[PDB]
């Protein structure tokens, strides 16, 4: 056939570059950073109305001081998870301390082009990792399967990504407070997604210095949602 | 490298089959047919030869029926070579549960074992799998009388009659018309030779052309006695139920 | 064509064409340039962002005190390169009390990117390195392609339009060299060196990236508003 | 057909496509020779100035083996590296277990296997390199030339890459007229005016001039590079050949 | 830990274990299980020394475990006893050998037998009407030769034992803090809670 | 050893070896599972081309992970023995180190951990099986029901079904399946079970197999005449 | 056709790549004869130094294995010699094992049995070379043994090997008829290497100067090979009778 | 038999201030009865602020300091410049030292 | 420098058959024609000794091989292959049997060791199949003579008479007329001298035929005296001259 570590001749690797087509296809996450907090959103994007939906954990913790919320082949990022949780704890056990966003975000990164003929081929999952440390403050970053990290002010992955960053685009300023940041990407998930935005195929979470991260009650989000409502109705 | 040489043998067709084992099949079905049939008293093992010669030492011969251990034999189709190593590793796995548990091995653990081993040939290690379907005959205290069937995918299954190799099909048909769950011994030897009488593709059914085996809870004194046939005994044994 | 699926194969007119492929993600990359004079070595970096609301991707990484790199191509081989240059330079201290030589650190990268080139199932690095430094002979500057071959130069660039910044240093040959015990007119003429390779976009605060090795200068890398002195 | 895709492969010639197609990249590389004298080897070699900002005299192309043996090749220059590292693993070897250093024979021999070996797996490439080499051993002077396929021969004067031709003419001529033999300082003008003589094939750049020597008297039986006087010596020597 | 006995009577297995478990100088406690159920019929009482006693007990009754449910059946007390027996021959002869003595005592519901199995630490396995590990059996097997008989009730079993006990109690220096006493039929494993 | 990656990215972001993984399953005899407010009912298919088989011995499809846990699964047989032994021991590890029988979503979890190790491993393919795993967690009475699949993704469901004809069956369910209102008692939970096999099964009660998961580690298979008693009960209502 | 790129089995039951190794072997355009004396056995063969700069001391396709075995190559020097340092490491390791040198014949057999390997062995390729391997064993007397890349051996009388082989063989195989004994019966080894390099001449019809030739001669306890000025005697002895 | 471990004598001393801390110690080296130096250094600048000493037996003290420097110029690499703070020092020594619980490194360490 | 054909090169193909042991059978059709004759007192093995040239010393080249003192063996196909066989054959007859039981193996378990090394040529990694077919004669005390054939698969069949290679199909008709159960040693040489005449076009005589028997124990080629349980191997391979003299009561 071919290797698993071939460079096509525009000088890209043909299996990271086909993982990103299977990030494509996964449902949408949204994360905006703000200097309140970061906040990280999720379409759940149940296949049957008998799935209870509650058990879709597309927005997971990896520290008290770290979340992250995924997209693509989700199954994949299992292991990805573990291995964030494993460092975050190994780091305090080694520093006594908290560890850093970055530093975190690149100790994933550092498993993904360990494929070959090791692992048989890149991760099919697209994470948005979110944070707060004392040096650089909120952060998000977008972890790929080819090994890169971008930090992001706010940052669309999946299916409605290119219409959902077009409007994060417009929207993002300096000055979003973490009320605002909830309801906009409630705002830009109701958008891009095929069903109607409620409770239940759609979750909320952010991370803020106080409290550290919380995955939202479908109770609060469902107020959120009401509020969202109410707004674009009133102009 | 040497990828491009790779034959890729324990994949997915796009249907969702093993095509190794699929094709592993496809090369059962020309071996010589082996029939078991199960009854209260006692189990079956009936098989075909299949390379008639007049040359061939038939009283020291054996490619069809084989002993595991004092309780379990196993009819065999396919490869005679890839069957033996099988039957090996089958032989010490009774051995190593006697030495643990210092009892005898239960019948479905050994098919278990076997047929998982089977199993890992179509799913690791890019090697073709064995192209082998065995008939286990076999007696524990728990389940009495058993037989069961593996084949080269590794997936095993109990019968009360059953047959392997070639022309299933047409002997599964007539075991399923003439047998019944109060049947003998004795009737089922008769029904396993008249199977095989009319489902051989040669012109007649002779006794230097079969295996033959029982195993009964008919031995002196309620113990197990497995008998693998001579020529001369499946010689009488033909003559007794009328086919010769 | 038949002769590119893998690295271990040469074609019928003795080219390898994973390790050209290779190559070819370089020239993708954003622009670095690499100059110096007697007493000091700079790098000078086009960072790339994907789009207004991402950072700009890092260019330049520190090795040691005295030695680093800009990158251009796939990032995390550079990454791993990188890694591999700091524990040698790490290595030479520990064991030696010595400071590891720019041209032996060119001569280990050559060595580490070949056997990826001749054995099979690996991939030749998709990255070029141009390594500055200052050791025992004085300022250096090195390239680096992924097939093996190294390279010491007075200047050079690499990545996407890097061909402008390196026919500007050809022709300012003569006078850079001579920018010694300044090290502000030596980044001044990187920085107007890789101007000769922008299009369209030009050097913003948080686009640029310049680091800075020599005599009594230890490697430092400016961002932000630290390079605006030179916009 | 398909026998020239993988290594190791034996057409129904009887040869192996992937060697022959390596012997393409030695060919396409700068021009290198070697000259046997009578106490020594000179080995000089081609580099091609593809620009004005290579700084000149600093990418240097001959490597010592041990204290004694010269080495240089033509074609991938990464993968006579490889080459030249084994072959000092290969001489440091044979000098902890033996004492003395690698006779120079033995040395070429140690490189031969080990570039044959890389013909006998379709896992690995051949060696994109003919390499130029020898030295001074106990039984006196030894030049060697080693190609992709693992086959290597002594040599009276030796010459690869892109100017071979050129420079096996003019080293035919030096056999024939000094049957006696040839001096060592007499080599180092005679290599240099082969390279330059030689680039002719490459005459579209300009080049720079890279020698070295082994010779029992001029250098205690030691690898020396030529610099300073007796490399501008050599080099003006060449320049006044030509015109 | 101390003092271990076991006794097969007509129509059940009686193991009695003590209570104490002592670090050196002082006693840490004194109402100590030193048992394991490997299975509904089948109980496992352990003294050896310390930490190499429960891992043992309770790795042979994870292994017990899970082959019944792989098999969905209850291996018989000779089985279970062959098997603890091998684990312990094997382990005689590693880096660090499993300094554990054990009585199993089992009901096999297909014979309709109790049954008591002696195995030591170098996996010396031995049936038995009545059994005990270390110091305990230089006071009792005298005891036990004299009033044992193979017809006696569980009832009768318990009063033999207590006999057993009083004399240990009387003529033993270390204070074990009575025994747990546990009872193992057709019925499975129950604790006498009042001994 | 054999290396070979044989699950890998294809043009259009497909895992082609995965996908077919998947169409194994769907020839794989028909499975189901439905939660009542009381108990978890897992049916099960057999197929009827295999006549004089022994059904005392043969391999039952619902397999007891541990006393309060059972899986069932659709797909290649001798594939689903790999995933339940490695369940089995898991789940007597958990109790040996954690003190505490597994609950229902961690032997799920685990059960498609390794699904997923086996789509980004060498030399190895995909399991063609996907799993129903029932059960109650210790000490809980709430009922318990996950699927996974080859690719590694597992979830809860009020109800579900899997294998070949799962879409006429899920089909029914989505319509006989009320949330605010689920199956009050055993009863109820094995009508719904069988009504929704008699969708696909096209024969009697021989076809159909019945196991009934309740707290407290008390599960019990239905046997052929409790089964046909069902059967029977529904086409007598039918027929109106 | 991938059955002609590694070594499995044709649909005729044939190993292309076994086959294509034997014509890898006339690659070098060399002939060589080994023959038998009394006391000795001689081996010769063709030397062609085609290049002026080439060292012709250096140029060789003789080896000598062990004191008392020698070895010729038909085929390219990087797999020649490739065989030449296998043989003389197990010709080494033999002696240390087993206490004695290690006969002819059974590293023929040893070296065969490597050949053997590579044809059904797929990631080895066969060595694209003929060895003829020559010796006055202890017990068996002067011996030719000849392995070649299917892993074949066999005992000879005498032997020729290379592009014009079958003319050197008949030419041989005439002589030993009229004979009648399997040897030349001669008690010099000088008179046994200008039989064979007379025997050569006729068969390929071709006249040779000193440095065209290459001889090894083998003896009891000691192979070695003829200096230029060594084989000029040979030749000079010819042409005066 | 082979003693691994040996003694060089010395003394140390650590005192917090307000603001402020001093870490000092005797600059003799000794084995036995003899002076080895009379000047031999053994409190460390390590960067980032912190001093360190590893005093008893010198080749394990050198060992461990060399160690530490060597951690603190990895955890500038791995963690962007990051200051490493001396909770965080202290804590990355005791797993130096814990690494080498079974062959101990025989020393008294201050920072 | 690495063996990465760590997958089999021997697979089932659409219609059930194993190419490459076809392929085998096809190259052990090719090779000269062997044969093997039972009798009541002995077996017999025969072979060609097909010359590659008449320079070659024939004799040097042992088609017909001792396995064990009581075991022989005899091939058609390819040599080389044969040769390897016989020396793992040998080995094995002590490393699995002697070496633990202190005698040499049965005929049969003998030839399961050979079949097995040759079926797991057939299904390993990056190896083709052996391009041969066995003749394995024996004796041992429990079973008396036999006669072994196995082929490139690892399947073995016992035999009364039969012939490999060549012209076998000619040959194993012509034993099928000839053999019956009251054969003596000398009478099944006889015939297997008759049937070898058939398959062999130029000189027909002791120098190019290859003949071994196992028969009776010869304590004259044990080489010692002193033990009397141990009376000498049953195998004995002709001379030459052995040959010429039963040719001219042909
Ligand atoms: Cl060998
Ligand atoms: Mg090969």
């Amino acid at each position: 056939d071919r290797g698993v570590s071939t460079f096509s001749p525009e000088g890209r690797l043909f299996q990271v570059e086909y993982s990103l087509e299977a990030i494509k296809l996964g449902s949408t996450a949204i994360g905006i950073a703000t200097k309140e907090g970061v906040v990280l959103g999720v379409e759940k994007r149940a296949t049957s109305p008998l799935l209870e939906s509650d058990s879709i954990e597309k927005i997971v913790e990896i520290d008290r001081h770290i979340g992250c919320a995924m997209s693509g082949l989700t199954a994949d990022a299992r292991s990805m998870i573990e291995h964030a949780r494993t460092a975050a704890v190994t780091h305090n056990l080694y520093y006594d301390e908290d560890i850093n966003v970055e530093s975190l975000t690149q100790s994933v990164c550092d498993l993904a082009l360990r494929f070959g003929e090791l692992m048989s081929r890149p991760f099919g999952v697209a994470l948005l990792i979110a944070g707060h440390d004392a040096d650089d403050g909120y952060q998000l970053f977008h972890a790929e399967p080819s090994g890169t990290f971008y930090r992001y002010n706010a940052k669309a992955i999946g299916s409605g990504s290119e219409g959902a960053q077009a409007e994060l685009l417009n929207e993002w300023h300096s000055s979003l407070t973490l009320k605002e940041a909830e309801l906009l990407v409630l705002k830009i998930l109701k958008q891009v997604m095929e069903e109607k935005l409620d409770e239940n195929n759609a979750q909320l979470s952010c991370i803020t210095k106080q409290d550290g991260f919380k995955i939202y009650d479908n109770e609060k989000t469902a107020e959120l949602i009401k509020e969202l409502k109410e707004k674009e109705a009133a102009e | 490298g040497s990828r491009r040489y790779d034959s890729r043998t324990t994949i997915f067709s796009p249907e969702g089959r093993l095509y190794q084992v699929e094709y592993a099949l496809e090369s059962i079905s020309h071996a010589g047919t082996a029939i078991g049939i199960m009854a209260s008293d006692g189990i079956v093992l009936a098989a075909e030869r299949k390379v008639t010669s007049t040359l061939l030492e038939q009283d020291t011969s054996t490619e069809k029926l084989y002993k595991l251990n004092d309780k379990i034999a196993v009819a065999v189709a396919g490869l005679t070579a890839d069957a033996e190593i099988l039957i090996n590793t089958a032989r010490i796995h009774a051995q190593n549960y006697l030495k643990t548990y210092n009892e005898d091995i239960p019948v479905e653990i050994l098919v278990r074992r076997l047929s998982d081993i089977k199993q890992g040939y179509t799913q690791h290690g890019g090697l073709r799998p064995f192209g082998v379907s065995f008939i286990y005959a076999g007696y524990d205290d728990r389940y009495g009388y058993q037989l069961y069937t593996s084949n080269p995918s590794g997936n095993y299954t109990g019968w009360k009659a059953i047959s392997v190799g070639a022309n299933t099909s047409a002997a599964q048909t007539l075991l399923q018309m003439d047998y019944k769950d109060d049947m003998k011994v004795d009737d089922a030897i008769e029904l396993a030779l008249k199977t095989l009488s009319k489902t051989t593709d040669s012109s007649a059914l002779t006794y230097d052309r079969l295996e033959f085996a029982t195993i009964r809870k008919g031995a002196n004194d309620g113990e197990v006695y497995q008998k693998i046939f001579k020529p001369q005994e499946i010689k009488d044994i033909l003559v007794k139920t009328g086919i010769t | 064509n038949n002769y590119d699926g893998d690295t271990v194969t040469f074609s019928p007119t003795g080219r390898l064409f994973q390790v050209e492929y290779a190559l070819e993600a370089i020239k993708q990359g954003s622009v670095t340039v690499g100059l110096r004079s007697n007493t000091h070595a700079v790098l000078v970096a086009l960072k790339r962002n994907a789009d207004e609301l991402s950072s700009y991707q890092k260019k330049i990484i520190k090795c040691d005190e005295h030695m680093g790199l800009s990158l251009a191509g796939l990032a995390p081989d550079a990454r791993v390169l990188s890694n591999y240059l700091r524990q040698q330079c790490n290595y030479s201290s520990l064991v030696f009390n010595r400071k590891l030589a720019v041209e032996r650190a060119g001569h280990l990268l050559c060595d580490k990117a070949q056997k990826n080139t001749q054995s099979y199932g690996g991939r030749p690095y998709g990255v070029g390195l141009l390594i500055i430094g200052y050791d025992k002979s004085g300022a250096h500057l090195l390239e680096f392609q992924p097939s093996g071959n190294v390279t010491e130069l007075y200047g050079t660039a690499i990545g996407a339009r890097s061909q402008g910044a390196k026919t500007y240093l050809e022709r300012t040959l003569d006078t850079f060299i001579k920018i010694d015990g300044n090290p502000d007119e030596l980044i001044k003429a990187g920085v107007e060196a890789i101007s000769q390779s922008l299009r369209d976009e030009s050097l913003t605060v948080d686009n640029l990236s310049i680091a800075i090795v020599g005599k009594d200068t230890p490697f430092t890398i400016y961002d932000g508003e630290a390079v605006a002195k030179y916009i | 057909t398909g026998y020239d895709l993988s290594n190791s492969v034996f057409s129904p010639d009887g040869r192996n496509f992937q060697v022959e197609y390596a012997v393409k990249a030695v060919e396409n590389g700068t021009t290198s020779i070697g000259i046997k004298c009578n106490d020594g080897v000179v080995f000089a070699v081609e580099k091609l100035i593809t620009s004005k900002l290579l700084v000149p005299q600093k990418n240097v192309k001959i490597q010592v083996v041990d204290r004694h043996i010269g080495c240089v090749y033509s074609g991938l220059i990464p993968d006579g590296r490889h080459l030249v590292n084994r072959g000092r693993e290969e001489a440091a070897s044979f000098k902890k277990l033996y004492k003395t250093p690698i006779p120079i024979p033995a040395f070429a021999d140690r490189l031969g296997q080990y570039v044959q070996a890389h013909t006998l797996y379709n896992s690995v490439r051949p060696f994109g390199v003919s390499t130029i080499f020898g030295g001074v051993d106990k039984n006196g002077a030894h030049l060697y030339m080693l190609e992709p396929s693992g086959s290597y021969w002594g040599y009276k004067g030796a010459a690869t890459g892109k100017g071979r031709q050129s420079a096996k003419a003019e080293l035919e001529k030096l056999v024939d007229h000094h049957p006696e033999g040839l001096s060592a300082r007499e080599a180092v003008k005679q290599a240099a005016k082969i390279i330059y003589l030689a680039h002719e094939d490459n005459k579209e750049k300009d080049f720079e001039l890279e020698i070295s020597w082994c010779s029992l008297s001029e250098t205690n039986g030691l690898h020396k590079f030529v610099k300073g006087d007796l490399l501008q010596e050599a080099i003006d020597f060449a320049q006044k050949e030509i015109n | 830990m101390d003092i271990i006995l076991g006794i097969r009577v007509q129509d059940s297995v009686i193991l009695a274990s003590s209570k104490a478990v002592t670090r050196g100088i002082s006693v840490l406690k004194d109402s100590d299980d030193k048992t394991r159920q490997l299975s509904p019929h089948t109980l496992m009482s352990f003294a050896g020394e310390a930490g190499d006693t429960v891992q043992f007990a309770e790795y042979i009754q994870a292994n017990i475990q899970l082959y019944s449910i792989r098999e969905d059946y209850e291996l018989s007390p000779q089985a279970v006893s062959s098997f603890v027996r091998q684990e312990l021959a094997k382990s005689i002869r590693s880096r660090r050998p499993y300094q554990v003595n054990v009585l199993i005592g089992g009901y096999d519901k297909k014979k309709n037998k109790p049954e008591l199995y002696q195995i030591d630490y170098l996996g010396t396995k031995v049936e038995l009407p009545y059994g005990a590990h270390g110091y305990s059996g230089f006071y009792t097997f005298s005891l036990l030769d004299h009033h044992y008989r193979p017809d006696m009730t569980t009832e009768e079993g318990l009063d033999l034992l207590k006999l057993c006990v009083q004399e240990l109690e009387k003529r033993m220096p270390m204070d074990f803090k009575g025994v747990i006493v546990k009872i193992v039929d057709k019925d499975g494993i129950r604790q006498v809670d009042d001994f | 050893g054999y290396d070979r990656a044989l699950s890998i990215f294809s043009p259009d972001g497909h895992i082609f070896q995965v996908e077919y993984a998947l169409e194994a399953v769907k020839r794989g005899t028909c499975a189901v599972g439905v939660k009542g407010k009381n108990c978890v009912v897992l049916g099960c298919e057999r197929r009827s081309t295999l006549k004089l088989q022994d059904t005392r011995i043969t391999p039952s499809k619902v397999s007891k992970i541990d006393s309060h846990v059972v899986l069932s699964f659709s797909g290649l047989n001798a594939d689903s023995r790999i995933l339940i032994e490695k369940a089995r021991v898991e789940a007597q590890s958990h109790r040996l180190t954690l003190e505490d029988p597994v609950t229902v979503e961690y032997l799920t979890r685990y059960v498609a951990g390794v699904q997923q190790r086996y789509t980004q491993s060498g030399g190895v393919r995909p399991f063609g099986v996907s799993t129903l795993i029932a059960g109650f967690d210790p000490r809980d009475d709430e009922p318990k029901l996950y699927q996974t699949e080859p690719s590694g993704i597992y979830s809860s469901w009020s109800a579900q079904t899997i294998g070949r004809n799962s879409k006429t069956v899920r089909e029914f369910l989505e319509k006989n399946y009320d949330r605010k209102e689920p199956p009050a008692t055993v009863e109820e939970c094995v009508k719904l079970t069988v009504r929704s096999l008699l969708e696909v099964v096209q024969t009697g009660a021989k076809n159909i197999e019945i196991t009934v998961v309740k707290p407290d580690s008390d599960i019990v298979a239905l046997s052929s005449e409790e089964i046909n008693q069902y059967v029977t009960q529904i086409e007598q209502e039918k027929q109106e | 056709g991938y059955d002609r790129h590694i070594t499995i089995f044709s649909p005729e039951g044939r190993l292309y790549q076994v086959e294509y190794a034997f014509k890898a072997t006339n690659q070098t355009n060399i002939n060589s004869l080994a023959v038998r004396g009394k006391d000795c056995t001689v081996v010769i063969s063709q030397k062609k130094v085609p290049d002026k700069l080439l060292d012709p001391t250096t140029v060789s396709y003789i080896f000598c294995i062990s004191r008392t075995i020698g070895m010729v190559v038909n085929g390219p020097i990087p797999d020649a010699r490739n065989a030449a340092l296998r043989a003389k490491a197990e010709a080494a390791e033999f002696r240390y094992k087993y206490g004695y040198d290690m006969p002819c014949d059974v590293l023929a057999k040893r070296m065969a049995n490597l050949s053997q390997i590579y044809t059904q062995r797929a990631y080895m390729r066969p060595l694209g070379v003929i060895l003829t391997f020559v010796s006055v064993d202890e017990e068996l007397g002067p011996s030719i043994y000849k392995t070649d890349p299917a892993g074949y051996y066999v005992g000879y009388k005498a032997t020729a090997t290379g592009p014009k082989q079958q003319e050197i063989t008949t030419n041989l195989e005439n002589h030993f008829k009229k004979s009648k004994i399997d040897h030349i019966n001669e008690e010099s080894w000088e008179k046994v290497v200008e039989f064979a390099i007379t025997h050569m001449i006729d068969a390929l019809g071709t006249e040779f100067s000193k440095n065209d030739l290459e001889v090894g001669v083998a003896t009891k306890d000691k192979f070695f090979t003829l200096s230029a000025e060594n084989i000029e005697e040979r030749l000079v002895a010819i042409a005066e009778q | 038999q082979f003693n691994p471990y040996g003694d060089n004598g010395g003394t140390i001393l650590g005192i917090a201030g307000e603001d402020f801390a001093v870490l000092a110690g005797d600059t003799r080296n000794i084995t036995d009865y003899s002076i080895n130096s009379r000047y031999e250094p053994k409190v460390f600048d390590c960067g980032d602020n912190i001093v360190m000493s590893a005093n008893g037996f010198a080749a394990d003290g050198d060992a461990l300091v060399k160690r530490f420097k060597n951690s603190v110029k990895w955890y500038h690499f791995d963690h962007n410049d990051k200051k490493l703070s001396i909770n965080s020092a202290a804590r990355n020594i005791q797993h130096l030292l814990y690494g080498k619980r079974f062959f101990p490194y025989y020393v008294h360490t201050i920072i | 420098m690495t063996d990465r054909y760590s997958f089999s090169l021997t697979t089932f193909s659409p219609s059930g058959k194993l190419g490459q042991i076809d392929y085998a059978l096809t190259a052990v059709k090719q090779g000269v024609t062997s044969l093997g004759i039972k009798a009541t007192n002995g077996v017999v093995i025969a072979t060609e000794k097909k010359s590659s040239s008449p320079l070659a010393m024939s004799e040097t080249l042992s088609k017909v091989s001792l396995l064990t003192p009581d075991i022989g063996a005899v091939y058609s196909g390819m040599g080389p292959d044969y040769r390897v066989l016989v020396d793992k054959s040998r080995k094995v007859a002590h490393t699995s049997y002697k070496r633990i039981y202190g005698e040499y193996p049965p005929t049969k378990l003998l030839v399961s060791e050979v079949a097995k090394i040759m079926q797991e040529a057939t299904q390993s990694g990056g190896v083709r199949p052996f391009g041969v077919s066995l003749l394995i004669a024996g004796h041992d005390e429990f079973n008396g003579f036999s006669l072994y054939q196995v082929d490139p698969s690892g399947s073995y069949f016992p035999w009364k008479a039969t012939a490999i290679g060549k012209g076998s199909v000619a040959a194993k008709t012509f034993l099928e007329k000839r053999w019956n159960d009251e054969l003596e040693l000398e009478d099944a040489i006889h015939i297997a001298l008759l049937t070898l005449k058939e398959s062999v076009e130029g000189e027909f005589n002791g120098d190019t035929i290859e003949l071994a028997i196992i028969g009776d124990e010869n304590p004259d080629l044990l080489g010692y005296t002193g033990i009397p349980t141990d009376k000498g191997p049953r195998f004995r391979k002709l001379t030459s001259q052995e040959i010429n003299d039963r040719l001219e009561a042909l």
